[PDB]
């Protein structure tokens, strides 16, 4: 019809996903509002100026500001001075899903920059001279990985760093983030994830992390850092990513996790929340939506008939509209929400997220949904390691032909 | 001594007593890759800061040098273990080294390192007499703060202060309803306690919770309670909560309460219940009402729920294929 | 104002 309005966020109706505060005002509440209202001006922007909406995502802009920090950023990134191996995967693979290439001389240079971060106890550090710690080890490899190069894969020293992985590990199955360092899921999930591609499990590396991982399942249905703790979409994709590279998905109560994710996505704005009760942002577009391809193949694997085929169980338009319309910036660059800055990681994953929405594919199956332009639609990425699913089968054959240090 | 916001703040190239000291250079290679345009005072202070690591001088003076350095980026978890080999090589007072991390959390209190930091403190002192208490303070600016719950619980369970928490959280929880992570506090210091098998107890909950669902309907929190602490026996063993809820349909209708209907129901056919059929279609119907009206972000989930429904219990899932 | 993970 011509009243008919494509953008489900623009609909009519849509007005009803407005929060209703049962005028019982509160913290929670009143941020909401704030936001919605934020949120709304956006989605109103058209109507007001007289225009038809047109999705479009920024290209050009977000290769010109990827294409720079790749090798230079501003004192801005001070605060990132501990994790630039971070910085290196989360631009090369915004660049990967734009589908821009990593020229060679790129490609050797972060090779060498990354050698420089390699401890001589194993593991990757924030910087040079820095000691080993497990997230810019995970984010060390996952870059190299995405180069995909054999100069790539021979930086790692994978004797080194299945000792390091060894040195980190507690006798109650979880592992510390790094020496003297902090506990929590995610240590779990950068292990599995390295130690995976680079063929260095052993047998009793993960001897009863999923069991620990399983621990920290709440009454919410979702994960947290620590058993005990709140349910939070970064903790909650760290879980069951890390149980699903152990094949143990099924220690999890799968069904209320689904149900805990799926309610993660917000009414009105489109986009996801970390936790319930809190704000939408663009970052858990991948932490939460990429939970749904992760339990699409765990419900699949246990032969769930009433699957979908076609669709991930989360609304993959009102995602990208929520992205495409409220998280770019329009120098290039993504960001958390409406009022919040760009940076790196938020670019990175709102990316993420935009292709996961984009590209649904269970086995054979394959049906995707490009809102706005054609142009928008983006490379897939693995909902595992969060890197092209090329990239993880290259790197996994090729390390496959070494042998499990130690044999 | 010399504050990093000081007017008169030097650098450390500028210092009398660091002369004997050549600064160490960050090695980022030929052509580097994300390479940080630091300013000049941060610079300069991890130029010496990888001096003293390198050497592994265990002074007085690298001691005051990881404040600032931490102060510059408390993110570098190098720095703070290079500063955790000095509080032990130095004999250095750790109360005040507690008062010095209580303060770099206030102002930073979103950073791993520093609450992990305060842990190690509180291990090596086995004192957690200041923690309920520094912890309220940081809620109290932010009343979900992440990792300020997870010390908290860590506290509470290693040192047993389980006696005023649940006090704790009812003060939290009148300020602010919605507070999930209050929500979540409540069912830890619960677990933790009495447990929530004794049915005085489990009562006691449900009641508390329809409660807050009546004053908020649509606060999500109470809704995921109410089902997080019923699930796992088994929602069809409690035969009068369907009735009780179904009340709440006219003045207190939301997605969430038709939402538990349908895990109700669905837990009902799971238990083979009475008029197997007029359950299902009832909870169908509500799938769709959700799918299509009430709750339409989900109708992929929705959808999803209708379909596995449909498919383990009409009337006709369990007849052969040849009937 | 930013996201913290590490
Ligand atoms: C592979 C890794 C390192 C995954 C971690 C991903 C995330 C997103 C972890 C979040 C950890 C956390 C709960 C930090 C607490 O501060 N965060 C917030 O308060 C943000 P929000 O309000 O959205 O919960
Ligand atoms: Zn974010």
């Amino acid at each position: 019809p011509v009243w008919s309005e494509p953008l489900y966020s623009l609909r009519p109706e849509h007005a009803r996903e407005r929060l209703q505060d049962d005028s019982v005002e509160t913290v929670t509440s009143i941020e909401q509002a704030k936001v919605e209202e934020k949120i709304q001006e956006v989605f109103s922007s058209y109507k007001f100026n007289h225009l038809v909406p047109r999705l479009v995502l920024q290209r050009e802009k977000h290769f010109h500001y990827l294409k720079r920090g790749l090798r230079q950023l501003t004192d801005a990134y001070e605060c990132l001075d501990a994790s630039r191996p971070w910085l290196c995967y989360w631009i090369l693979h915004s660049l990967e899903l734009l589908d821009e290439p990593i020229p060679q001389i790129v490609a050797t240079d972060v090779c060498q920059f990354l050698e420089l971060c390699q401890s001589p106890d194993g593991g990757f550090g924030g910087g040079p001279g820095q000691y080993p710690h497990l997230a810019p080890t995970y984010a060390a490899v996952n870059a190299l990985c995405i180069i995909g190069t054999e100069e790539a894969y021979n930086v790692i020293n994978r004797e080194k760093l299945l000792q390091y992985l060894y040195s980190l590990k507690q006798p109650d199955g979880s592992f510390l983030m790094h020496v003297g360092g902090e506990v929590d899921v995610r240590s779990a999930y950068c292990a599995a994830s390295v130690a995976s591609l680079t063929n260095i499990i052993t047998p009793d590396l993960f001897e009863g992390t999923a069991e620990w991982i399983a621990r920290c399942q709440n009454w919410e249905g979702g994960i947290g850092g620590v058993p005990g703790m709140e349910a939070h979409g970064g903790y909650t994709f760290c879980g069951l990513a890390a149980l699903v590279i152990l094949k143990k998905e099924r220690s999890l109560n799968l069904k209320s996790l689904l149900q805990w994710v799926t309610s993660r996505q917000m009414r009105f704005e489109g986009g996801f929340q970390g936790r319930c009760n809190k704000l939408v942002d663009g970052c858990y577009s991948f932490w939460q939506a990429g939970l749904l391809p992760l339990l699409h193949r765990a419900l699949h694997a246990q032969g769930d008939p009433a699957l979908s085929m076609s669709h991930w169980m989360f609304h993959q338009q009102a995602l990208q509209e929520y992205i495409l319309m409220c998280c770019q910036c329009p120098a290039g660059g993504l960001l958390d929400k409406p009022g919040k800055s760009r940076d790196f990681y938020h670019t990175c994953y709102c990316l993420s997220g935009l292709s996961i929405a984009q590209h649904f594919g269970s086995g054979a199956m394959l049906h995707d949904v490009v809102m706005g332009v054609p142009e928008n639609v983006l490379q897939p990425t693995h909902p595992v390691y969060n890197i092209g699913p090329d990239k993880v089968i290259q790197a996994t054959t090729h390390f496959l032909q070494k042998p499990v240090p130690g044999f | 001594f010399l504050s990093l916001d000081s007017p008169t703040y030097v650098l450390y190239r500028d210092r009398a007593e660091w002369a004997d000291i050549d600064p160490v250079p960050q090695n980022d290679g030929p052509s580097p890759v994300v390479q940080i345009i630091y300013s000049e005072k941060f610079r300069d202070v991890y130029d010496y800061f990888r001096a003293v690591l390198q050497r592994d001088e265990r002074s007085e003076r690298a001691f005051k040098l990881t404040r600032d350095a931490i102060e510059l980026n408390a993110a570098n978890y190098t720095v703070w273990h290079f500063r955790r080999v000095l509080l032990r090589s130095l004999q250095k007072d750790l109360q005040e080294e507690m008062n010095y991390i209580i303060a770099i959390i206030e102002e930073q209190p979103k950073n791993y390192q520093v609450w992990h930091h305060r842990r190690v403190l509180v291990e090596w002192l086995k004192d957690p007499s200041q923690e309920l208490e520094f912890i309220a303070d940081i809620l109290n600016q932010d009343a979900k703060n992440y990792h300020a719950w997870q010390h908290r619980q860590w506290v509470i369970q290693e040192f047993r202060l389980w006696d005023n928490e649940l006090q704790y959280v009812d003060q939290l929880l009148k300020e602010d309803v919605r507070n999930n992570s209050v929500w979540n506090q409540r069912h830890f210091v619960i677990s933790n306690t009495t447990g929530y098998s004794d049915r005085a107890v489990l009562e006691r909950e449900v009641q508390y919770t329809l409660e807050m669902i009546k004053l908020v309907p649509h606060n999500e929190s109470a809704w995921n309670y109410l089902k997080g602490i019923l699930q796992d026996r088994g929602l069809s063993r409690y035969p009068n909560l369907l009735n009780q809820l179904l009340d709440l349909q006219p003045s207190h209708s939301s997605p969430y309460l038709i939402a538990f209907l349908v895990d109700i129901y669905e837990d009902m056919l799971e238990n083979q219940c009475d008029n197997k059929e007029d359950i299902l279609n009832k909870a169908l119907e509500l799938c769709e009402i959700l799918a299509k009206e009430k709750d339409t972000i989900r109708k992929e989930y929705w959808r999803y729920i209708g379909r596995s429904l449909q498919s383990k219990h009409s009337r006709e899932s369990d007849i052969p294929a040849s009937v | 104002t930013k996201c913290v993970i590490f």
